């Protein structure tokens, strides 16, 4: 029989999407922009605009729903104590930074670098729009990009709300009220559940201390220096932006047409022969569109899909703790 | 060579253009590019004209759309109030026409016919950038949960000495209506040379 | 007038205009058309 | 009621003529030639069958949604109902 | 299995005319010219 007498207290990371860029597209301004016969021509293929916008609608809602049921897991704001003493173990880089504008940990302000956003939704004052872009097109063309619901201020405060209430309650404070207790009492609790005896950790709290310490310095130089350590995000923003700059590229193609412009088709020939060129840049922009819109909806079942697996991960790991392995890292966890 | 139509004068800063029978809707703007003299017409991305040579000057103007935005209508229950609020998304309060038919901005979009307060409250309809309204129609910066504070030492512990034993409900959906659509009563119903041209598409 | 209205001209402009002027017989007035083939088209007179 | 609204809406989409002169199938046979009758009943017949084909796929996704939700359901039955889990926030919140 | 018959089934909708005179692309090639061949052709092509 082999039987350990050390150990080395790790900490992995793990990156899990849960949410994406919402989307709201106008079939009128990207299909019969500043037209009027072939806005009339539009209403004859029915609600599938109706359709399209009910889709998109979901869409957000979805997101939001996803990030409220990830972050917003509890109903109260606990606050971190101002002494900043947990037996040994420093916590001032996931812990928020005061001296920031925002209140993220060192962590975090590494997060929101390394991943670039496309277009957050924010206000446009019209100004950057003209003059000395591939999101003043898509505007242009109808593709529109909302904000979501929850700022990044609002994840950061319910981020710091449930690292206090962990760190100050052990695993109570998911359960119902928040039941202070010492951290080098938690970490007992916590090796008694791994099956290891707390004598150990009243030991070596120091040695532990240290390790963990060690672990974040490790896991904040990894994620200064590896820049595909949080690939999924930027993988999903690419794709949502890659998906924007395709629809809006299909407005070049002609489907048939003598050409891609509207004006230049109503300019050429008459109504009569003109309708039938009309009727193909419609029947094309709307096929574009469906198969969007397609794309977009398994695009937001697979990040539900991996909204609800990261919320149990948390409730799991965060507000308790799990003994099911390889479920919350690599290990004991 | 074009044809016998005379031009007019020149306007710049939303009108109808007209360049060699080039038509379309937008603002002209002293341009920066570097045009060739070979070069008439420029075309962005999305194969639309950016920018165009007049006729007369050579001088180049850009092309741009004129200002719009999605309009978002905030609204309560019809059984409560008749009361409105409009949301120009995207569009800041100094820029906001087709529609024939108390301003506040937020960074979602303008908001007119909703009165800003500073207490917060529960997120009752969710409008954007961390902004909810609620029924006068008010706006406000919703509240992420109520504030508290854990009494953490190095010898406190908390022991519950009671307990409520409470349930809680759980809705999930199992299944759902099914559905048997047939092709040909749907699209050719009661029609012997429509569903002939229909059996050329395969078997969809 | 192909990719054009016979009626709806005069409002355009174009660059440079050409006016083929050739003489042919009555009966062989079916080539001249694009994607044409006879003996007018493929030894006297071909378009595009 | 997404059901309804998606019944109702294939329903209503025959109503759309998709470019021809008409959306009743006996107007067109009655009132043009065959000649250019097929050409005109071919729009019709292209924009019900991508209606349909659009419907379809609706459903299939409404399906998957469905299928993801009735097997959390099932795991969270064979968990709480017959046995006692220990996961956190899962048999609802509290010691379950 | 589902694999295989959606294979099949994709491999099969080559047979259809979708309106067209012909499922052979060769066949409207040679029968039409091109000025009416290519109403077909995009007929085709929009199908598969």
């Amino acid at each position: 029989i082999a039987i350990p007498t050390n150990f080395t207290i790790s900490v992995t990371t793990e990156i899990l999407p849960v949410s994406m860029t919402k989307t709201s597209v106008d079939c009128t301004m990207y299909i019969c922009g500043d037209s009027t016969e072939c806005s009339n021509l539009l209403l004859q293929y029915g609600s599938f605009c109706t359709q399209l916008k009910r889709a998109l609608t979901g869409i957000a809602v979805e997101q939001d729903k996803n990030t409220q049921e990830v972050f917003a897991q509890v109903k109260q704001i606990y606050k971190t104590p101002p002494i900043k003493y947990f037996g040994g173990f420093n916590f001032s880089q996931i812990l928020p930074d005061p001296s920031k504008p925002s209140k993220r940990s060192p962590i975090e302000d590494l997060l929101f670098n390394k991943v670039t956003l496309a277009d957050a939704g924010f206000i446009k004052q019209y100004g950057d729009c003209l003059g000395d872009d591939l999101i003043c097109a898509q505007k242009f063309n109808g593709l529109t990009v909302l904000p979501p619901l929850l700022t990044d201020e609002m994840i950061a405060q319910y981020t710091s709300a449930l690292l206090a209430g962990t760190i100050t309650s052990g695993w109570t404070f998911g359960a119902g009220p928040a039941l202070q207790i010492p951290f080098p009492m938690q970490m007992a609790y916590r090796f008694n559940g791994i099956g290891v005896t707390q004598n150990v950790l009243y030991e070596n709290q120091k040695l532990i201390a240290n390790q963990f310490n060690s672990a974040i310095g490790k896991i904040q130089d990894s994620l200064s220096s590896t820049p595909s350590a949080l690939g999924k995000l930027q993988d999903v923003v690419n794709h949502n932006a890659q998906a924007l700059n395709t629809l809006v590229k299909q407005l070049s193609s002609k489907f048939g047409a003598i050409s891609s412009v509207l004006n230049d088709i109503l300019s050429r020939l008459d109504p009569p022969e003109a309708e039938v060129q009309i009727d193909r840049l419609i029947t094309g922009r709307l096929q574009s569109l469906q198969t969007y819109v397609t794309q977009q909806l398994i695009r937001a079942a697979e990040i539900r899909a991996s909204a609800n697996l990261a919320a149990t991960k948390m409730s799991e790991c965060v507000l308790g703790q799990s003994k099911r392995v390889d479920f919350c890292g690599k290990g004991y966890h | 060579v074009c044809g016998p139509k005379k031009s007019t004068n020149l306007v710049k800063n939303c009108v109808n253009f007209n360049f060699n029978g080039l038509t379309g809707t937008g603002v002209l703007t002293e341009s920066n590019k570097k045009f060739l003299p070979f070069q008439q017409f420029g075309r962005d991305i999305a194969d639309t004209t950016d920018a165009v040579r007049d006729p007369q000057t050579l001088e180049i103007l850009d092309i741009t759309p004129c200002s719009f935005g999605g309009v978002s209508v905030i609204t309560p229950g019809t059984n409560t109030s008749n009361q409105v609020a409009v949301l120009y998304q995207g569009v800041n309060c100094t820029e906001v026409l087709t529609p024939t038919w108390n301003v506040f901005q937020t960074r979602a979009g303008c908001l007119i016919g909703a009165e800003y307060v500073n207490n917060s409250y529960e997120c009752d309809i969710p409008i954007g950038a961390g902004i909810c309204a609620s029924y006068s129609i008010i706006a406000y910066t919703m509240s992420l949960g109520a504030e508290n504070s854990v009494a953490y030492s190095n010898n406190s512990i908390a022991i519950p000495t009671n307990f409520t034993i409470s349930v809680t409900t759980e809705i999930l959906p199992v299944s759902m209506t099914k559905t048997s659509v047939d092709c040909t009563m749907y699209i050719c119903g009661d029609s012997t040379e429509c569903s002939n041209l229909l059996l050329q598409y395969g078997s969809f | 007038c192909y990719g054009v209205s016979p009626t709806k001209l005069n409002d355009l402009c174009f660059t440079n205009v050409y006016a083929d002027s050739f003489v042919i017989r009555g009966n062989e007035v079916s080539q001249i058309a694009p994607g044409q083939t006879g003996n007018i088209a493929d030894y006297n007179y071909k378009l595009p």
